């Protein structure tokens, strides 16, 4: 499953509630054609990798999140671990996606 | 005793390009000398507003023509003065034609008017000249109102055969004061194989005389980039500001906002959303 | 540069008075090429030329003159940001103008006359010499021979119901060389009851270019009055003259007027079409 | 009868016949509306008045006498006594021109 952040607050309150668990965030936005295509398997991911945590941000509803980040396209793919980040790229590639996620647990 | 401008079609509204014709009638009612008829005519759109207490004014000039007539019977011409003698009719022809491109519509309403006129002057030997004036119609949203569009393109590649590329945008109002900042919204997809660069520019075309024409000099302004677009990626900007900055023959200015995204080896995809720029 | 050519909607066509002239100017490049503008001018000029006895007299007359700045509907951001050329394409610039309502020049041609209509296109390019390509198209009595008119008009009394005032003239040509004299075979008749005043002027009327138009001025030039003509008379020159003075204008075209003053009413007039050269 | 008179030195011709007595010259032309209305009217006085010396000279067939007695419009009528021009007149007036010869004589 992937948890919706609906603000800066919950976004806190995810990274720290994280051990030193792989933490991937996808900002995302709702009216996206990319967006919205990567989204189920952002989805089927998260069932898969079970000891990942898997957070949703819609950069609409987020702008001071997305803007914190630096997040500047959708979909881009952030990576945490302990409340810091260890990776990014932008871009629904579903490949690209699994094969960071593999490279950062 | 009677000066009038009598058009051929009194109740014709003309449209862009249709040739405005009549005759300016002269009467006397005692023998009298002419140096000149002379008629003018002008087609003028004012737009005015106030943002916040500052008022701003657009003047566009549609029409600008002057001629001198003459009456068959004074055929050595302009300088053969006319001796108007009592008892009859004297006709003066005159004719011209609206330009081609878009003119201003015949309004007095909200922001401003247009207006359409002949005027005939009558010249005469140490006398003040006499005038007199006949307005006549023509016809080709709110400038306070949000405008918008939105443009998608296909942008195939052979293994993205349904790549795509979009824009949406849209700011708040049509009318600028001259140093305000265009805010402008805009959303961008890329499903296309390309980096795209989403750009935006205000466009003047100024319509000036020259020659014997109406020319058109089309002249880049203030202009922005976002960044690049990567394939598979939407971006947007939220309030992207642009600067709207500051002879005789020029008549007039039409401003558009360009709103577009460069498809490296393909064509652009353009939004032209139509501007009023005032001065303070 | 590959290719610069002007290529016309119709490529086999006689264009018409007021008739729509329509192409395109296309150009192709071999490598990467910035271009600074592709413009236009398009020209209708008839020359009419003669020799008198072994004197070189001619009349230039332009007819169209018509010059734009062609734009790329994918270059929309104006004239003062340059454009970047890329082989494998064809920009094409289209461009179009209306010709003349009236003479296209085509009066005289053959013997005397000769006309002209083009289109140029320029290619700007930064630190080049500008490049041309011209393409033209195709637009639709004996200058020496005499000319003779003549002209009647009722002018009634009470006691002369059918008076008339009438003038037939004859010049020698319509063709004269500036410096000549026009010479001038008139007979008046005055069977009105009022005393009449034949004259004759020669008048220029300047087709010229100022604003956004052609306009046209009408000039007098030389004149002559003659003797006055009572009622129930008739008078004649023989060979009387008129002097051909040297005078954005288009053209300049003349004519010999021949007329009668009638006061209380309008002038009986004669106007003869005249070709003056240089 | 009216003397046609086709010669410069055939109208020295005809003013030296005449003794003390009057002369009329009709210049005229053949184009002009008033010459010919008044050309019947000239010949019917000239058999009236047998004691007068009529004379017709064509303004453009004699060119030359026309411009030595400084005709300038037609009919032009010319009066002469032994050879000393007494009067003239120019127009179609019939009533003018017996009127004249009366008052002549």
């Amino acid at each position: 499953m992937v948890k919706q952040i609906e603000s800066k607050t919950a976004f806190q309150e995810a990274l720290d509630a994280a051990g030193d668990k792989l933490v991937v965030v996808d900002f995302s936005a709702t009216w996206c054609g990319p967006a919205k295509m990567i989204k189920p398997f952002f989805h089927s991911l998260s069932e898969k990798y079970s000891n990942v945590i898997f957070l949703e941000v819609d950069v609409d509803d987020c702008q001071d999140v997305a803007s914190e980040c630096e997040v500047k396209c959708m979909p881009t793919f952030q990576f945490f671990k302990k409340g810091q980040k260890v990776g990014e790229f932008s871009g629904a590639n579903k490949e690209k996606l699994e094969a960071t996620i593999n490279e950062l647990v | 005793k009677s000066f009038e401008v009598v058009f051929n079609d009194p109740e014709k509204v003309y449209g862009s390009g249709e040739k405005v014709a009549g005759r300016v009638i002269v009467e006397v009612c005692e023998v009298t000398r002419v140096k000149a008829v002379r008629i003018l005519a002008c087609g003028v759109a004012k737009v005015l507003w106030m943002q916040g207490s500052q008022q701003c004014k657009q003047t566009s000039e549609y029409l600008r023509y002057e001629d001198t007539l003459l009456l068959e019977d004074q055929p050595t011409g302009e300088n053969e003065m006319v001796i108007m003698r009592p008892g009859n009719k004297y006709e003066y022809k005159f004719g011209f034609e609206l330009p081609q491109g878009p003119l201003g519509t015949s309004f007095k309403g909200k922001y401003g008017s247009v207006d359409y006129w002949v005027k005939a002057f009558l010249d005469r030997p140490s006398q003040p000249t006499q005038e007199t004036k006949k307005n006549f119609e023509v016809v080709d949203p709110d400038l306070m109102a949000p405008v918008s569009a939105k443009k998608e393109k296909k942008v195939s590649s052979m293994f993205i055969p349904d790549g795509r590329v979009s824009v949406s945008a849209r700011i708040d109002r049509k009318g600028f004061c001259e140093g305000d900042e265009i805010s402008i919204h805009a959303d961008f997809e890329n499903t296309s194989s390309r980096i795209v660069v989403p750009k935006a520019a205000i466009v003047a075309r100024h319509t000036y005389l020259a020659n014997g024409q109406t020319k058109v000099l089309t002249q880049k302004l203030s202009s922005v980039r976002g960044n690049h677009i990567i394939s598979g990626t939407c971006a947007s900007w939220r309030g992207k500001s642009l600067r709207v900055q500051k002879g005789s023959n020029i008549l007039r200015v039409e401003y558009s906002l360009l709103i577009y995204v460069s498809v490296p080896g393909s064509k652009k995809v353009i939004l032209d959303l139509p501007l009023v720029i005032g001065s303070r």
